[PDB]
RNA sequence: AUUAGGGUUCGAUUCCGGAGAGGGAGCCUGAGAAAUAGCUACCACUUCUACGGAGGGCAGCAGGCGCGCAAAUUGCCCAAUGUCAAAACAAAACGAUGAGGCAGCGAAAAGAAAUAGAGUUGUCUUGUCAUUUCAAUGGGGGAUAUUUAAACCCAUCCAAUAUCGAGUAACAAUUGGAGGACAAGUCUGGUGCCAGCACCCGCGGUAAUUCCAGCUCCAAAAGCGUAUAUUAA
């Protein structure tokens, strides 16, 4: 039909990107990545249990 | 770190005696340990004309100085002719301008060239 | 055109792009050593090959082939040079051994990190790229400077910076 | 099995001459039939004009209503049917508009569940279409 | 060479058979070239004879090379 | 270029050789040309004209128009490298050179390299956290100047009596991904075989690990996707 073309991002709610921190860059951020996986089975994303 | 007068001192390297052009050649390195920027060209040359006991300062001609990274020293080439008349007949006519006796700067090439291909076109008188 | 100044390429990509222990262990270089991206490893990676497909193509022949007698002395004197051997081993067979943490150790990063002019790795990299250090006298702002082991006892503040004897 | 003579070059050279055409890449690599029935004549992108817009079933066991365009090639007049490779990226794309055209991914063969379709649109009115898609430019007039 | 034919008149063609090598099968190809030569009336060289000839100035089109010796 | 080896592939393009100057063919001069910023003629196109006539050849440099997916300034200069020549330089008196060099544009490609470093109190041996302290440095602004033919870049310096500047250091890093191949969520909203994704396998039909989004995380990083070729695989 052609007519839902673009049905779904349409439909989305628009959400706002929240205002972060920045986060540091070069060689720091390898120092930042270094120190968080070493020096602290292992999951790097470890999600909330949720349904 | 303490406060003190800059100080220039010259060194002279690979130094040649050329007939020839009736010259010194040599390679300038220059040490000027507190030294707030570059040093000079005319400074350099003064320092060196008192240094090799010439009677006159325009006979030295510097050029190509290199400032070596990290500072505190700069390198270039120098030459001392026999006299000022050696020096004005044989040095690159850019050099006397920089000292101050140089030839003033031709007409631009592009309207020398049309006035050149104009000419082409006439015969005798006219051109 | 008719330009000849020559160039190439100093580093190159792992053939398999995500290796858990690969990865794992560059993050783990990254971190100890301090680096900014994976391409300070891969050129040192890329070093290391170069110098053991010369000691391999070299061993492969006569022990006296001139070619081996020129060549594998250049690289043992190098070597020895730069630290990446310890001056006790002189084979040819021991080029092979080198291993990235062995090139690694001899970074003026690292070099001015271990002699305590820095308290760690990340400060002595800023230390590097702020002219405070200089050997023999002449300011070193790379921090991927290989020192020489005739050169290691010549790493001082800089004259000119506010460190050594500087405004 | 093989020849193995020491003087038999000349028996082995014409095998392997002959074999090689066997191999389809290497057929296609050195013949001028698909780069004559290619609508890019060998090219990697190819500019064209949008004639219609048209939904593509999408294959069993999928199901959807797979938006393409109908473009006529510049270079050559050749017609293809080209993919529109995001969600609401047909509204960007109008009758007789200028599109630049790539490769799906294949060299020539289908792609996903689009049944006979080798093309995608990348850009319209000389704008990126993905550019248009995350906002970041504007479509001209 | 060796005499490939006498049919012209004061002229033969040799023949230099030799081994072509092709690096990438390790392997040989019999190959073979052909040359129009000046025969002096002083030999006379039959098929298959064996020849010594040396280059001259250009006698002709084709030949380039002259008859010195019959084996 | 790729490659353990054997090979596969690319080579219009800087050096060497050949060829051509819209197409064809003739030729004069000359040591040397079948020369084309030489001549002659025809064929195409094409410019000026007072309609009698007379002209043209960028596959040189720059620049147009077209063609295309696809490629810069109608810039400076002969200072360097060379060529020619009746010619060293200079003295009333400066040879020509789009060859060449120099700059502009230029994320083809290549090298080096920022986007922070040390802390203090408590909170939770580290490590995150809200702080609240120090120094350091470039990006940048400038100069007694240096460089350059002149400019511009690089270097040098922020007094030598006398020289600016970071704290949201807002001087704020992106491009692709997170079911498998393949590093990284059995998070939360929306949609409901639709929209869409998906190189392949597949996901979506009301509890989507795969779409659209937020958060978080992963990879490479001043780079990172995509298409087409090609090498390995
Ligand atoms: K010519
Ligand atoms: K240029
Ligand atoms: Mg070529
Ligand atoms: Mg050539
Ligand atoms: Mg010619
Ligand atoms: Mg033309
Ligand atoms: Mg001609
Ligand atoms: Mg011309
Ligand atoms: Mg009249
Ligand atoms: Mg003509
Ligand atoms: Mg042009
Ligand atoms: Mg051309
Ligand atoms: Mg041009
Ligand atoms: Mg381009
Ligand atoms: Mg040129
Ligand atoms: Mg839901
Ligand atoms: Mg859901
Ligand atoms: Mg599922
Ligand atoms: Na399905
Ligand atoms: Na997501
Ligand atoms: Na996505």
């Amino acid at each position: 039909s052609l007519a839902r073309a673009g049905k779904v991002k349409n439909q989305t709610p628009k959400v706002a990107k929240q205002e972060k921190p920045k986060q540091p860059r070069g060689r720091a951020l390898k120092r930042l990545k270094y120190t968080r996986r070493f020096l602290s089975k292992v999951h790097m994303n470890k999600q909330p249990p949720g349904k | 770190f303490q406060k003190k007068k800059a100080e220039v001192c010259i060194r002279t390297s690979q130094f040649k005696v050329n007939k020839l052009l009736n010259r010194k050649q040599f390679i300038v390195e220059v040490n000027h340990p507190h030294w707030c920027g570059t040093v000079p060209t005319q400074l350099i040359r003064k320092k060196l004309a008192t240094l090799y006991k010439v009677p006159d300062a325009s006979q030295v001609s510097l050029f190509g100085f290199k400032t070596k990274f990290g500072g505190g020293k700069t390198t270039g080439f120098g030459l001392i002719y026999d006299d000022l008349a050696s020096l004005k007949r044989f040095e690159p006519n850019y050099r006397k301008t920089r000292m101050g006796f140089g030839k003033a700067r031709l007409p631009a090439r592009k309207s020398v060239k049309e006035r050149r291909n104009r000419n082409k076109k006439l015969r005798g008188k006219a051109k | 055109m008719r330009n000849y100044n020559n160039f190439n390429r100093v580093w190159k990509a792992p053939r398999r792009p995500f290796e858990k222990e690969r990865l794992d262990r560059e993050m783990k270089l990254c971190g100890q050593y301090g680096l900014r991206c994976k391409r300070e490893i891969w050129r040192v990676n890329m070093t290391l090959s170069k110098m053991r497909r010369t000691a391999r193509l070299l061993l492969t022949l006569p022990e006296n082939h001139p070619r081996r007698l020129l060549e594998g002395s250049a690289i043992m004197r190098r070597c020895h040079e730069y630290g990446f051997l310890d001056e006790e081993k002189d084979k040819l067979d021991y080029v092979l051994s080198l291993t990235v943490p062995d090139i690694l150790e001899r970074r003026l990063q690292t070099i001015v990190f271990k002699a305590g002019l820095a308290k760690s790795v990340h400060h002595a990299r800023v230390l590097i790229q702020q002219r405070h250090i200089a050997v023999a006298k002449q300011i070193v702002t790379i921090p991927s400077f290989i020192v020489r082991v005739s050169s290691e006892r010549h790493i001082a503040f800089a004259d000119a910076s506010p460190f050594g004897n500087g405004r | 099995t093989k020849t193995n003579g020491q003087n038999a070059a000349r028996k082995l050279v014409r095998l392997r001459c002959r074999n090689r055409w066997a191999d389809k890449g290497w057929k296609r690599a050195h013949t001028f039939s698909a780069r004559k029935a290619n609508p890019f004549g060998g090219s990697s992108h190819a500019k064209g004009i949008v004639l219609e817009k048209i939904g593509v079933g999408a294959k069993q066991p999928n199901s959807a209503i797979r938006k393409c365009v109908r473009v006529q090639l510049i270079k050559n007049d050749k017609k293809i049917i080209a993919f529109v490779p995001n969600d609401g990226c047909l509204h960007f794309i109008e009758e007789n508009d200028e599109v630049l055209v790539s490769g799906f991914g294949r060299s020539g063969h289908a792609v996903g569940d689009i049944p006979g379709v080798r093309f995608k649109i990348v850009k319209v009115s000389n704008v990126g279409l993905y550019a248009l898609y995350r906002q970041k430019k504007e479509k001209p007039r | 060479g060796v005499v490939h034919s006498t049919k012209m008149h004061r002229t033969i063609i040799i023949r230099r058979n030799y081994l072509h090598f092709i690096k990438k099968y390790q392997r040989y190809q019999k190959r073979h070239k052909s040359l129009a030569v000046h025969c002096s009336p002083a030999f006379d060289p039959k098929q298959g004879d064996e020849v010594v000839i040396g280059q001259c100035r250009p006698l002709s089109k084709t030949i380039r090379y002259n008859v010195l010796e019959v084996v």
